[PDB]
């Protein structure tokens, strides 16, 4: 399931005005404007590839990429970002189908040439998404990479060497990843025949671009090309209340595949869930009564809905009655040292209530373990699951239980007959991480109402102004939300 | 494994003291502490009296007392009634994950 | 207080087999090492060997090794001795027993059952 193969002075072609995107989300009628961003310069050399003699090479990442191509037949699928693209880096792969687009960030390792086959495993995969496929007519691309978001733009173009005339890419994605990417490679489809695609690199430059009467760009011109052209640019020619708006909320998190369980686990051997992208809402399991402890440390019990983390862990015990107290930070008494110990400066809350009702039997449950014998005390966030006797003498266990070599695992006995203080109560306990990455996990953002005709506040999705807001009979462009 | 020896019979004055001994245990550092004494009346189940050579265990009064030396384990009783009318048995660890017991003696008092 | 009760005697022949049961109440079952010994009419104990009530492992005298098995039910909180290979010289009394120590194991058996006479 791996094949290697490869049995080979590319060209270069002009670009005359190729490659102008658009460079922010707002709505300028005819204007004429200025920009300093990464564009591709005018009349530059693009490098032209047809790489099937067969080999896909791996190219730079300079700043970011311009790819085109003009395949009718569907041969070029998806593309591979990544910086070592060996098993041991983070990398990002975009293989879409015939109706799905599917993106997975995870830990590759990839073959020699990969093709359509191409990877051997997948270990921590922390991000998915699913939406409409991507893909004579001309198709170009636009891929940047800056403070943790991707940036995907793109248009179609039918056609009958690049054509003359001009063209605006419109935004299409933008993914809050996070990895570092400075090395990419294309992968084809085999069951073939020649593919060709265009490469070119973009560089920071100034531009000045025309919107016309409906939103449109429909000329730029570079600011180095020519001395013509610089003097164009100096020319620059050729309270009553407060409303808060906000979008809906969809995306509710997963917390009830975690505190409505059918089984828990064991204290020695627990439980680890990741939680990201989703939004939390953290007021609906307080504002409750099966939980008989909330024990927060490190935050406020209601300031959890206006805050953004990075990472959200969730840990589940079954624990017995007097014992909840042993798991706070600065604890001990044997399962605070041998089963599950919390950090100095912890981050979190800590949740546990009564399961009398489920956990017990009239023989005896006689299921739920815990150790008992150790020869170190843990290290925070550390788990032990192996069962080696524990020798407590000079000579050797050999794997026999008898005279110094004693069983280090012992059974909870648990019965409906028991006092408070032996019952099965059941633990959760929610961590916070937060560490050099785009915050996803966020809570809840209200929404007011909307009055017009009136001198009122405005908070339009994190706009803030004050004035008056009546209809009117501009036409925005789809991705357009700000107005000006 | 090992045995241990007791002498089959010993007496004693009522006042008196009497010194029923042991001998054969193991004699090592790790295992040294294992040695128990118990009694048995006639037709009965027998009885727990000195465990870990010189604990004693609640319920029996303080003349038994036990002590070991060396190789060798001894009981020690004093005021000595007629109740003392009993077998004892000496017990100790046999090396291979195993306990051994002893003989016995009989301890006898005249009137 | 804590109470060991034993099963009623039994009467066998050369090659028959037997079963002691040995039913515990008063006090927590699976936190102490159960020994078994034997009484021949007339003469010093034996001791047998041991179980573990809460793993299961036991271990023997090499003398008896072939033909007893130990074997325990917690749900009753019971422990069973089973011998398959009953001679002229296996009528006795059987006893069980229980240690100090709970979660080790030491022969200082405190309390004892009441005997169970097989007279083979
Ligand atoms: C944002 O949500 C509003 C309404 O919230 C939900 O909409 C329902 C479809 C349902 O999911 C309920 O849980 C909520 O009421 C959307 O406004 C509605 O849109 C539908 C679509 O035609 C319309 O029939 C309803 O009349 C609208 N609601 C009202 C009160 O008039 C709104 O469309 C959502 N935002 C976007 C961008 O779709
Ligand atoms: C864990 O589950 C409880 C119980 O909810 C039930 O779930 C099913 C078994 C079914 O019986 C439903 O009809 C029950 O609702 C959750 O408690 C519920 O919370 C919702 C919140 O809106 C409330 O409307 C229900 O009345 C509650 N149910 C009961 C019995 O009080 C609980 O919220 C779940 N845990 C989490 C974290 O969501
Ligand atoms: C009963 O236990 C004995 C333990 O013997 C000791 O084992 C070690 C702890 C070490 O201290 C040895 O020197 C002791 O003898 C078991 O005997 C050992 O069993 C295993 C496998 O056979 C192995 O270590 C040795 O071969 C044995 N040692 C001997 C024969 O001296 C014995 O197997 C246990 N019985 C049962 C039924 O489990
Ligand atoms: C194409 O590849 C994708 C990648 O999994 C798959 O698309 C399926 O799409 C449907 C509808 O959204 C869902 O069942 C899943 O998202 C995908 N299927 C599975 C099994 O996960 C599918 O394997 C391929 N075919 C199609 C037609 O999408
Ligand atoms: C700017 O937008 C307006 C409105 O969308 C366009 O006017 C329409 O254009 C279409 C096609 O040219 C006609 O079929 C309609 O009859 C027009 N409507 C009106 C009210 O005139 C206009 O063409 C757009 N301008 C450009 C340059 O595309
Ligand atoms: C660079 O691009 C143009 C193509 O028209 C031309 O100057 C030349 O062929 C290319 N290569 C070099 C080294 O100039």
């Amino acid at each position: 399931q791996c094949v290697n193969l490869t049995t080979r002075p590319p060209a270069y072609t002009n670009s005359f005005t190729r490659g102008v995107y658009y460079p922010d989300k707002v709505f300028r009628s005819s204007v004429l404007h200025s920009t300093q961003d990464l564009f591709l310069p005018f009349f530059s050399n693009v490098t032209w590839f047809h790489a099937i003699r067969f080999d896909n090479p791996v190219l730079p990442f300079n700043d970011g990429v311009y790819f085109a191509s003009t395949e009718k037949s569907n041969i070029i699928r998806g593309w591979i970002f990544g910086t070592t693209l060996d098993s041991k880096t983070q990398s990002l792969l975009i293989v879409n189908n015939a109706t799905n687009v599917v993106i997975k960030v995870c830990e590759f390792q990839f073959c020699n040439d990969p093709f359509l086959r191409v990877y051997s495993s997948a270990n921590n995969c922390t991000f998915e998404y699913v939406s409409q496929p991507f893909l004579k007519n001309l198709r170009e691309f636009v891929f940047k990479n800056i403070d943790g978001y991707f940036k995907i733009y793109s248009k179609h173009t039918p056609i009958n060497d690049l054509p003359q005339g001009f063209s605006a890419l419109e935004p299409l994605v933008d993914l809050p990843i996070g990895i570092n990417i400075t090395r990419f490679q294309t992968l084809l489809a085999l069951h073939a025949g020649a593919a060709a695609y265009y490469v070119g690199y973009l560089q920071p430059r100034t531009f000045l671009l025309k919107y016309n009467e409906n939103g449109t760009i429909t000329d730029a011109v570079d600011c180095a090309l020519d001395p013509l052209s610089e003097t164009k640019c100096t020319l620059k020619s050729f309270p009553t209340e407060s409303i808060v708006r906000f979008p809906n909320i969809t995306n509710l998190c997963p917390f009830g595949e975690v505190f409505n369980a059918t089984r828990f686990a064991s204290v020695y051997a627990w439980n680890r869930k990741r939680i990201s992208n989703c939004v939390a809402d953290y007021s609906v399991l307080y504002n409750s009564a099966s939980f008989s402890t909330f024990k927060c440390y490190g935050v406020s019990p209601t300031k959890l809905n206006d805050l953004c983390f990075t990472n959200v862990y969730a840990d589940s015990f079954v624990i017995r009655g007097d014992e909840v107290r042993q798991i706070a930070p600065g604890q001990t008494g044997k399962i605070a040292d041998y089963n599950y110990k919390l950090p100095d400066d912890f981050t979190g809350c800590v949740i546990a209530w009564n399961s009398n009702n489920l956990d017990s039997k009239v023989g005896g449950n006689y299921n739920y373990l815990y150790r008992l014998f150790r020869k170190s005390n843990l290290k925070p966030f550390e788990r032990d699951i192996s069962t080696e006797i524990y020798q407590a003498g000079s000579t050797p266990c050999n794997g026999v239980e008898g005279f110094n070599c004693y069983f280090p695992l012992q059974s909870y006995g648990f019965q409906p007959t028991n006092g408070v203080g032996y019952q099965p109560y059941r633990v959760v306990v929610l961590s916070f991480e937060l560490l050099h990455a785009p915050a996803t996990v966020c809570g809840p953002k209200k929404s007011t109402n909307l009055v017009k005709n009136k001198c009122v506040n405005f908070n339009f999705n994190g706009l803030t102004g004050t004035g008056v807001l009546t209809e009117s009979n501009k036409k925005f462009l789809p991705f357009q939300q700000f107005g000006r | 494994q090992s045995a241990l020896t007791q002498p089959p019979s010993a007496s004693g004055s009522p006042g008196q003291s009497v010194t029923i001994s042991c001998t054969g245990t193991r004699s090592d550092v790790d295992g040294y502490n294992y040695v128990s004494w118990y009694q048995q009346h006639p037709g009965k189940a027998p009885k727990l009296m000195i465990y870990e050579v010189t604990k004693r265990p609640s319920g029996v009064p303080d003349r038994f007392s036990g002590s070991k030396s060396g190789n060798t384990a001894s009981l020690t009783v004093s005021g000595l009634q007629a109740e003392d009318e009993a077998d004892y048995y000496c017990s100790s660890y046999a090396g291979i994950n195993n306990w051994v017991f002893g003989g016995g003696t009989k301890l006898t008092v005249l009137g | 207080e804590v109470q060991l009760v034993q099963s009623g005697a039994e009467v066998k022949k050369p090659g028959a087999s037997v079963k002691v049961s040995c039913k515990a109440s008063g006090y927590t079952f699976t936190d102490h090492y159960i020994h078994w010994v034997r009484q021949a009419p007339g003469q010093g104990l034996e001791w047998m060997g041991w179980i573990n009530p809460n793993s299961g492992g036991t271990n023997y005298t090499q003398k008896f090794k072939g033909r007893v098995t130990l074997t325990r039910d917690r749900s009753i909180s019971t422990a069973y001795m089973d011998l398959s290979r009953l001679r002229s010289d296996d009528t006795a009394v059987y006893y069980c027993a229980k240690d100090v120590p709970p979660y080790i194991v030491s022969g200082w058996l405190d309390c004892w059952g009441q005997g169970t006479l097989v007279t083979v």
